[PDB]
């Protein structure tokens, strides 16, 4: 940093050593004045110059040094306090512009903000015509277009339902409750929900409620049930579900056991990645397949392991591992 | 940790913290090593003059080392004071004292031993420009050179060296002896002590105002007043500082009601309390800047009047007692091509009486008032004056003299011969002598007389108190011309060096009164520093102890402007309170005295003060800055 | 008086944030002694920092008499804050180096009001609370019921807007915070001057007249009082605070 | 600003007067030495001090206002080229800001349109089954609740195919075109998209047309007619709609006249602004109301004046002045 | 740990004498919080240098640790002091030429241990206390409160026994006060460790288990809480200071 100081006041220290210069010029012709009595008063004057500028050069090159160490990486409030005019000129720019863009991301985040509460209204907007739909539907006799409108009435208000738990899932972490709930009024929802397409695919159901409380919320594992059910569904064809739930010790577990295609044991564990499209049948196209990953997102708050024992041409047993009881004494209590 | 980079932090921290102590070592090395250097220079010995030359700086080299002496010792036992509370901390951790000693007594000797080798090496850049400075006020004609002077060098080493043995031994028993492990209203005596500071302060101000008046007109009668003045003042002030700064403020305080600024908050309430616990340093201080400006100043005022005072002891530029002597000398300006004015003039000598003109007191004798010795000159002899039968005029001024005879206006002179007595009157008084100083005594004027009563005075002749020599034989010059040719043919023609000389009564007074007035500064400038600094190392606790005050003030809105506008005038009245003192007792100690001295006064006093007080008030001005760096940090 | 538009604060260390505040708005009309409390680990203290100068606002909008401060230079909020705003600290903050009388006419020297008015409105202020007697004692003098007294009648001397008591009844008996209370609450009636104060003693609370229950920065609705006797309101909050 | 510079360099000043006075001094002194050669000296390098001095000035009090001019200025780019080493670090200080700043922009923006696509592709992902609803609807029967299921259907139709183009017109300015379209065509198959309503609600037409072509893009102007046609009919009901579309000068106007409710006078301003709904009837709350908003966002670049003649208990005659014919040359020449 | 008996510190200074200490009897046992507070003029400091070996102790059988303190030389003291005891002191002392990390680690730095372990534990402490994050400062850029929290963690770090205690709340305000016992309360229950404060404000004191009140010697009149809620104790503590 000395040479930084030394070419930047390149004037100042040459205006002096002019002088000195000058004078030990003046005093070698103009008989007057001597020679070994000036070198005096140049050399006194040269170790006061030396003194003063090894003085000023720590006191100037500070706030410069400051701000190179700083630069953009962190500890904005790094820089020294402005002394001079020139750094308080300096230090204003630096805060205008840090404020400026402190001002530009809030106002991005207030848009992004308006617009999801857009969204919101809108979704509620076309929620509301759904349910007139369904009270205008349920008025006919026929039974085979009957079925038909009301399956592919079911499939939209899944889809709707599941854009729906996306905009709560983007939130989920503020809506945590943890208590008892009966699982049978839960499934024979469900089943319910899917009365009409289970009837078309011929599927019946084989409940056997060996346990009875589970501890977690209800909304998320419903749907978690809900999407595991209709995935087994359309893992088959005109076959039973053996659906056992059993107490494993001191956990809840829920067997789903099927006898359709099941899901090749290479893709087993890969069930719950992004994106993922069955090519071996053209109707799994319809699956969204991101069910699964918000589901598998969805069961870390809850603590809810989901196992899968499935083999294919055989059947897909869903498996889930409910976490044991003592387990939630250090989240309920605390 | 390490030992050795603990040290290293605590010397950079020493060093920032104590500039001011480096400073001062720097400044008097370099003194000490300048002074040496020019004792032994065979130069000094073209001064010439009554005193012994070269005997002189050996004088100032030792009365310097004891100033420096007592501030560094002074300075150290502050130093080591503040660090009460490392050392108790290392002695609980479980270390012992022959270890503590060892990690802060190894952190002194590296500052204490670099500026001891700063101060060597830039001693030997100043002084050829201190020989220099000295030779101008003598005004001499000479030759400086620059050389090293290696005796100087030794004798800078030892007296250091043995400085800093001392300061270890002073070190050792505070360690030893701290080994412990320890981690308002105004009375009736407070009332007394203060009403006699002031009291006691004014009686030697008083008492100065007469001495050499119509009292104590006595050779033993003299010392007592003296010392009854300078005792007087001393305590006065010493418990001007122990309790009438307390009473003023107090009244001042109680005086308002309840209404202060923020000013008068930060002042009072320190002014009050810690102004009293240094009381045997500001007496110190205040007395000893007083003798430093008194000095200084009746040297100087003694060094103008050297010209006047050498034209009036001799009324010629040349005075000759011997006819051979003034014959011969014209003759040798006879082939110098000037033309010298010689005029003579008889002297008659006798007494007179004029002991009803005085004014003041018979106590004012000097001598018997109808017995006292004369001079008497004809009327022809003066060309600017023509009196007549029973007049007499006095000629001459003679400063001391109306200060202490005083003349009235005309009255009856009488001449005491020796078988008669014509009286006469006082005319007035002159201005311009007529006769050197060897014929007329001390310094009793010449009276004229007119020539008729002049023609019986030299037939009366009364041989009973007459000189060797009553002529004044006395040789004139040409206009302002080329003098030393003529001077030095002078000095040829008298070698028993009985001749007086314009020129030379002109240069022995001028030589003695520069070289002590060139000592004076000196020391003076060296006390002023060494005072500085210590009167600043005080400010520093003073601030520290004061922290907390800040802190609180802080919540109530105060902004840093506000306080720091406070520490100003705070600051203000701390440093100049010990200068307006000192000021006043160097007024009260110039004024008593100056005429046995000089005829010029306010020229030099007033310069010799505003110089002091210049150099003075930079220490005012640096302790601002430590007070905002502690303001800044107590959010 | 008061008007809190969503004002937003993240306490963090520039690597991991703990938000406190989420989604406060309070509004407060002149001459009420409102008083907020709730919890120990919430954010009622940095609530009452937020409200007054002494913090600065992340993203929300203050209204204070009309004036607006959110988006203000730093030199004339400052200033602003020394016009207005009397405050009462937990801790006395007394200068022991002057008397009562000069503590508590200290900070109306920079406003230059003479002699005659400043002695007495002083003279007026210090009627009221019964310190009168005590004009020229030092602080050590007196016990530690007093001061508290003392820097009340301080903080009430140039008459602000907003009192901002922060637990002035903490390390007091029965008898001197019953006594300060009855005072600060006749003082209150006397003079319009709005007191915002957060305590948790529930016998010092039952003075106010509305109080908010500040919980993990939420509402939880707030409670009106209205002309009751003071028995059957401090019941009322004996069951509101079983309730938590 | 002159002070500022003094200010700055008020200890350089010092330095060169401590050297005149000892240099002086030091000549005082001495006796070899003279003194009024070195006082000339002295008198003439005070001199050009001054000079050097002025010169320093002007030419090194520039960087600083200029940046100090850009502190709140609209360019960014007013700062001058730095030359000193003291300069070239808060040139790089700045240009590190500056350059951050636009990256951060550029990423929320890209996350945004990215957000908005993902929304683009479940909303056509919705669209679908809807066409399969419209199949099954076409294959009913019975009369009654075929017109239901109708009405509903143009309901919710409606409603997605407002949501399609009021995300469209985010990015409107990216699908201009221009083309001829013909309009008999396109109004009787929109007359026959809604014949379930005006089967239901028994709304009759009056059709009256003098011009035929137009001179703007197919779809916007299309989505107009739908738009237009749709807030006639909601704010119609029994009535005889009586389209008179006239080539009035060189413009055409489509004026299109209802004898239904109307428009409140006062309501007739505020009827293209943003999100505004009618309160004269409970039946147009479920209006969204953003119709008139994006019509009018998307009229104004294609230059077509909506004038509003709307008259309360009678009807609302729109006006659509369609632009100059000649106007589009400057268009279609760039 | 400590059962004093019959406590008294010699005197006799010219020629009056004051038996300030006329035997005192103290029975506190592991896992305690007792505190001793008193008036002025009392000699609390005095019972500090009886019981913690300050100064040359006169009267008394204490025994620490099942160890008598009076049956060794000096030396033989003063290792044992220094490695079975513990000081908190009401002004910090804190070098302020040295960081946080490094004030709290150098009563360590003497033993030479090994690096890795001595670490561990600062890194434990400063978890425990929360200054982590002020591992790499000087004291010089932190507040009092921190200042005093590292002091408190210096004698925490050296393995001690018995924290004896000073008032460590003189110099500092009603929040970090606070903080301070807290944190103090927190670690007492974590690891075993005998606190015997000695303060005069009843605040400090109210968070203890036991107090013992002295007017002029052998007077006992002890409190012992055992399960009041720390408000009720605090009022009925002064409240027996001042009838006293
Ligand atoms: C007869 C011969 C006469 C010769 C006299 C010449 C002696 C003067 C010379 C040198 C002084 C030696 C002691 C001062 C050097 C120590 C100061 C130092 O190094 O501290 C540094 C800063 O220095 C200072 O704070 C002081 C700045 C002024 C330098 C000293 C000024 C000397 C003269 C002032 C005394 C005035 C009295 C004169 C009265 C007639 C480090 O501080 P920092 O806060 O950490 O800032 C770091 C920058 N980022
Ligand atoms: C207690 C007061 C402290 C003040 C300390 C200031 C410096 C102390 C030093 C020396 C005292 C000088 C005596 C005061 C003035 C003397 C007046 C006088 O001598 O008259 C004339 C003045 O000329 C001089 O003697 C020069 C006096 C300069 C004194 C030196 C002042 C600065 C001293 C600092 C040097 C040492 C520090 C080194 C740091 C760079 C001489 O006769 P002339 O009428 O010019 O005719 C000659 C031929 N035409
Ligand atoms: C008695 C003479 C005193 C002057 C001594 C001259 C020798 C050079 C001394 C050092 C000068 C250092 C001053 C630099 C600090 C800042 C300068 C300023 O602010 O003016
Ligand atoms: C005869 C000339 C006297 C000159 C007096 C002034 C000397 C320079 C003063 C500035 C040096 C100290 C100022 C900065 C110190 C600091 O901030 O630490």
């Amino acid at each position: 940093m000395i040479k930084a100081f030394l070419i930047e006041r390149r004037s100042w220290i040459a205006a002096f050593l002019f002088q000195q210069a000058l004078m030990l010029f003046i005093a070698f012709v103009d008989p007057s004045i001597s020679f070994g009595n000036v070198l005096y008063m140049v050399y006194l004057c040269i170790l006061f110059f030396i003194i003063f500028l090894w003085f000023r050069y720590r006191k100037e090159t500070a706030f410069y040094k400051s701000l190179k160490t700083w630069e953009n990486n962190l500890d904005v409030t790094a820089i020294n306090e402005p002394e001079t005019p020139f750094e308080a000129m300096v230090e204003r720019s630096i805060a205008g512009q840090t404020e400026h863009l402190k001002q530009t991301a809030a106002r991005h985040r207030l848009a992004l903000e308006n617009e999801k509460d857009e969204l919101m209204a809108w979704i509620h907007e076309v929620k509301t015509p759904l349910t007139a739909m369904h009270l205008i539907i349920d008025r006919m006799e026929e039974k085979a277009l009957k079925s038909q409108l009301s399956y592919e009435w079911l499939r939209i208000h899944l889809l709707l339902d599941q854009q729906l738990h996306q905009k709560r899932i983007s939130f989920i972490e503020n809506d945590l409750s943890v208590e008892f709930i009966q699982l049978q009024p839960l499934i024979f929802k469900e089943i319910k929900d899917l009365q009409s397409w289970c009837i078309q695919k011929g599927i019946g159901f084989d409940i056997q409620l060996e346990a009875k409380e589970v501890l977690s919320d209800a909304k998320w594992l419903a749907f978690i049930i809900r999407q595991l059910l209709t995935n087994a569904v359309k893992y088959s064809e005109a076959s039973e579900i053996e659906i056992k739930s059993f107490q494993k010790g001191e956990q809840t577990q829920l067997q789903v056991k099927d006898c359709g295609r099941g899901i090749d044991p290479k893709d087993v564990p890969r069930i719950f990645d992004k994106g993922f499209t069955s090519t071996t049948d053209h109707h799994d196209q319809a699956s969204t397949g991101m069910g699964l990953y918000l589901a598998k997102k969805a069961a870390a708050p809850l603590l809810i392991h989901i196992d899968v024992e499935s083999e294919f041409g055989a059947g897909t047993v869903f498996t889930l591992t409910f976490p044991i009881r003592n387990q939630f004494e250090h989240v309920i209590s605390v | 940790m390490n030992i050795n980079q603990l040290i290293l932090r605590n010397l950079k921290k020493n060093l920032r913290n104590y500039y001011l102590y480096v400073f001062a070592l720097i400044f008097s090395v370099a003194l000490y090593f300048a002074f040496v250097t020019l004792q032994y220079d065979p130069a000094i010995n073209e001064v010439k003059a009554s005193i012994k030359g070269a005997a002189a700086i050996k004088t100032a080299s030792i009365l310097l080392v004891a100033v420096v002496a007592i501030f560094i010792l002074y300075a150290n036992t502050i130093f080591i004071k503040r660090r009460s509370k490392e050392i108790g901390l290392f002695q609980l951790i479980g270390m012992t004292k022959h270890k503590i000693f060892r990690i802060l007594s190894a952190e002194n000797v590296m500052l204490y031993f670099g500026s001891l080798a700063i101060g060597v090496a830039a001693g030997f850049s100043i002084s050829k420009l201190v020989l220099m400075i000295l030779f101008k006020i003598v005004d001499v004609k000479a030759d400086a050179k620059l050389h090293f002077s290696e005796q100087a060098l030794v004798q800078t080493v030892i007296v250091f060296c043995g400085i800093y043995l001392l300061i270890m031994i002073m070190n050792y028993t505070f360690i030893k002896k701290q080994s412990i492990l320890s981690l308002k209203k105004i009375s009736f005596f407070q009332m007394l002590i203060g009403a006699l500071g002031i009291v006691l302060i004014l009686t030697g101000y008083y008492v100065s105002s007469e001495l050499f008046g119509g009292k104590f007109k006595t050779i033993n009668e003299l010392f007592v007043a003296m010392s009854f003045i300078l005792g007087s003042v001393i305590i006065g002030t010493f418990l001007f500082y122990k309790g009438s700064v307390t009473f003023i403020s107090n009244i001042i305080r109680k005086s308002k009601g309840g209404y202060l600024n923020i000013s008068e908050v930060l002042s009072l309430s320190s002014i009050m309390f810690r102004m009293k616990s240094n009381a045997l340093l500001l007496t110190i201080i205040t007395t000893v800047s007083a003798l430093a400006i008194g000095l200084l100043s009746l040297a100087y005022i003694s060094y103008y009047s050297s010209e006047k005072t050498a034209e009036q002891n001799v009324a010629a530029d040349f005075s000759f007692m011997n006819e051979k002597d003034a014959k011969l000398f014209e003759n040798k300006l006879r082939e110098s091509n000037i033309s010298f004015v010689k005029k003579a003039t008889p002297v008659l000598q006798a007494n007179v009486d004029i002991a009803n003109i005085m004014d003041g007191t018979p106590k004012e004798m000097q001598g018997d008032p109808g017995n006292m010795q004369l001079a008497v000159v004809s009327d022809k002899d003066v060309k600017g004056v023509d009196v007549a039968a029973g007049e007499a005029v006095f000629s001459g001024y003679t400063d001391l003299l109306q200060k202490i005879m005083v003349f009235k206006d005309s009255g009856v002179i009488k001449v005491k011969s020796k078988h008669e007595t014509q009286p006469l009157k006082y005319k007035g008084l002159r201005e311009e002598f007529l006769v050197s100083y060897t014929f007329t005594s001390g310094g009793m004027p010449a009276v004229i007389v007119d020539d008729s009563l002049f023609k019986q005075l030299d037939k009366d002749k009364d041989p009973r108190i007459q000189l060797a020599q009553s002529t004044f034989i006395g040789v004139n010059v040409k206009h302002d011309d080329q003098m030393e040719k003529a001077n030095e043919l002078f000095q040829q023609v008298n070698k028993k060096n009985e001749h007086l000389s314009r020129l030379d009564t002109s240069a022995a007074q001028k030589s003695l009164f520069g070289m002590v007035m060139f000592i004076v500064g000196f020391l003076g400038l060296t006390f002023l520093i060494t005072s500085g600094c210590i009167l600043y190392f005080k400010q520093m606790g003073e601030s520290e102890d004061e922290k907390p005050s800040y802190t609180i003030l802080r919540k109530l809105g105060f902004t840093q402007g506000d306080l720091i506008k406070g520490i100003r005038i705070k600051q203000m009245y701390n440093f100049g309170i010990p200068l307006v003192v000192g000021l006043f007792h160097s007024y009260f100690a110039v004024q008593s005295g100056w005429f046995l001295f000089g005829s010029e006064v306010w020229a030099p006093m007033i310069m010799v003060m505003v110089l002091y007080t210049a150099l003075y008030s930079i220490f005012g001005f640096l302790s601002v800055l430590y007070y905002k760096k502690v303001i800044k940090s107590s959010l | 008086i008061l008007e809190a538009n969503k004002i937003r604060k993240s306490y963090g260390n520039k690597l991991n944030k703990q938000e406190v505040l989420k989604g406060i708005d309070i509004h407060i009309e002149k001459g009420e002694f409102v008083s907020i409390m709730g919890a120990s680990g919430s954010g009622k203290t940095t609530l009452l920092n937020v409200l007054s100068s002494i913090d600065q606002v992340s993203h929300g909008t203050i209204h204070i008499n009309g004036n607006d401060m959110t988006a203000m230079k730093e030199k004339q909020l400052a200033e602003f804050r020394k016009q207005h705003l009397g405050f009462i600290f937990q801790d006395y903050n007394l200068l022991d180096t002057l008397t009562v009388k000069e503590n508590i006419l200290l900070p109306l020297s920079i406003t230059k009001l003479s002699k005659k008015e400043a002695n007495r409105k002083f003279e007026e202020v210090a009627k009221e609370l019964g310190i009168y007697e005590l004009r020229d004692k030092y602080p050590n003098e007196i016990s530690g019921g007093q001061k508290q007294r003392t820097s009340a009648g301080r903080a009430f001397i140039h008459d602000p807007s907003i009192i901002f008591a922060d637990e002035p009844t903490g390390a007091l008996d029965s008898k001197s915070a019953s006594d300060l209370l009855n005072k600060l609450s006749q003082l209150n009636q006397k003079r319009n001057a709005t007191i915002i104060m957060v305590t948790h003693d529930p016998v010092a609370a039952s003075y106010c007249g509305r109080v908010i229950f500040i919980k993990d920065g939420q509402m939880y609705t707030q409670l009106n009082k209205g002309g009751q006797d003071r028995q059957t309101f401090f019941q009322d909050i004996m069951k509101t605070q079983g309730v938590l």
